[PDB]
């Protein structure tokens, strides 16, 4: 990924679920705001503990 | 949303253990649907002019799951999910040797201990291959784009 | 930060806690956090001093 | 097909623990009414409504998980 | 009691509902070998059979 820099703060999320494991931002869209944006999803094969 | 698909060797024998109601060692230790998602289910057959899928050593499935535990003794079941793997996979091979082929492993005591074993089997092929395909749907995962 | 990602846990060579077998997921930020980089991959530990 | 280069010869770098530094308490709670990093819906976006949901979230005012990054050892250059 | 017959003139005695107690029979067990197999030692005077 290419991810640009600022100064303001960063939220960021991960998660799975069977389909892939999801990766959620707020720099994408809400780089004044901030948010969960799913900018990432791994087509992943098996859960992770 | 999207669809999500598994393909794998399935043989006409165990297509009776296809049934959603039964619970063999294919819908025990090797392979459970999720029941929430309607899905379907297809058995074929390579044609004789069509030489661009290939076919694996043997059909072969585990019989048998179970954990021990740091005593070596507490047996612990292991029943396959909804899209969920149990680590018998992890042990297994992709081509079991031989029928009820006994396979262990281990494991570490912050998970547990023990020896992960399993016992396998195997079904030999027809002079054609038969395989299965599974196919499942999804309504509101992601952008509805299929 | 930089994560991995697994589902099993082991001693190292020294017996410290947390090997990961088999493939796992490792993502790492690099230069000065313009690149997220991620990979599910076979990590292999070296041997030498 | 991945290339992804490769690495050098079989030799690591020292690596020492002295966490004892990295053991300070900065307290910084979670509002929720402040909305500090919980995840939106997928694809249901609404308006000017308060709306309940069945998600994965945290709880209020927790204290986290608390690391940190440092510089190694230096003298000059 | 009484002279014990052989190994191949095992004595069978069954227990149910009553109240076994391996605490007053192995503390007078001079217990010199003690294989076993699934039921853990801990557990062999501790759940319910
Ligand atoms: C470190 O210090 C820097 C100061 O340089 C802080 O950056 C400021 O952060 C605040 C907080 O978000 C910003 O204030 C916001 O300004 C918006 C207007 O921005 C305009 O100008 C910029 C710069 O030219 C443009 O890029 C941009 O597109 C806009 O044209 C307001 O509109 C904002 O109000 C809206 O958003 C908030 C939050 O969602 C809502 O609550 C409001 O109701 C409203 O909808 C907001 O006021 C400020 O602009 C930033 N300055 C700069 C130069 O970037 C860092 O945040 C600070 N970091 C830390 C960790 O402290
Ligand atoms: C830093 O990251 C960049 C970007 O990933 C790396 O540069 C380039 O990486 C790609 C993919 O790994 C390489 O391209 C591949 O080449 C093969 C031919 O072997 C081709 O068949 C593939 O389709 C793909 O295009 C590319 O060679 C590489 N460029 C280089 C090495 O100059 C870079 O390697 C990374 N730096 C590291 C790992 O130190
Ligand atoms: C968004 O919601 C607010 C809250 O209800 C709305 O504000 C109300 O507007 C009505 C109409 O003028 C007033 O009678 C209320 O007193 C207002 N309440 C508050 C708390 O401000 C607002 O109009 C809504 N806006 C949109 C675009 O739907
Ligand atoms: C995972 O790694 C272990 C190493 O102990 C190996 O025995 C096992 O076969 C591996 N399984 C898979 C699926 O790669």
């Amino acid at each position: 990924y290419n991810i640009t820099e600022d100064e303001i703060l960063e939220w960021f999320g991960i998660t799975q679920t069977a389909q892939g494991v999801h990766l959620f931002s707020s720099r994408y869209v809400d780089l004044y705001g901030g948010n969960m944006f799913q900018f990432a999803t791994l087509p992943v094969y098996d859960t992770i503990k | 949303s999207s669809l999500i698909l598994d393909y794998f060797s399935y043989p006409l024998s165990m297509k009776s253990d296809l049934s959603v109601s039964s619970a063999g060692p294919i819908s025990q230790f090797n392979y459970k649907q999720s029941f929430s998602n309607p899905t379907c289910l297809i058995l074929a057959t390579v044609p004789h002019n069509l030489t661009t899928i290939t076919k694996p050593l043997k059909y072969s499935y585990i019989n048998k799951c179970s954990r021990l535990l740091s005593d070596d003794r507490t047996e612990v079941p292991q029943l396959v999910n909804a899209n969920q793997y149990s680590p018998c996979v992890s042990i297994v091979p992709s081509t079991v040797w031989e029928d009820g082929d006994y396979y262990r492993k281990q494991l570490s005591p912050l998970e547990g201990g023990g020896w992960l074993v399993a016992s396998g089997s195997t079904v030999a092929m027809t002079e054609q291959l038969q395989m299965g395909f599974g196919i499942t749907v999804q309504y509101g995962t992601d952008t509805n784009s299929v | 930060p930089a994560f991995m990602l697994g589902s099993s846990v082991g001693n190292f060579s020294d017996g410290k806690m947390g090997r990961f077998f088999n493939h796992t997921l490792v993502l790492l930020p690099d230069g000065c956090g313009t690149l997220l980089r991620a990979f599910y991959c076979i990590l292999e530990p070296r041997s030498g001093n | 097909v991945d290339v992804g280069p490769d690495s050098v010869k079989s030799a690591c770098i020292e690596v020492d623990i002295q966490q004892t530094f990295f053991d300070k308490t900065w307290p910084r709670p979670i509002d929720v009414s402040k909305a500090d990093g919980i995840i939106y819906p997928q694809g249901r976006t609404y308006s000017n409504i308060t709306i309940t949901y069945q998600g994965l979230f945290p709880y209020q005012g927790d204290h986290g998980d608390m690391y940190v990054y440092s510089a190694g050892h230096a003298t000059g250059t | 009691s009484g002279t014990p017959p052989q190994v191949y003139n095992f004595k069978r005695l069954v227990f149910t509902n009553c109240n076994y107690n391996l605490t007053k029979l192995l503390s007078l067990f001079s217990v010199n070998d003690f294989t076993c197999s699934q039921i853990s030692p801990a557990a062999i005077a501790s759940n319910c059979y």
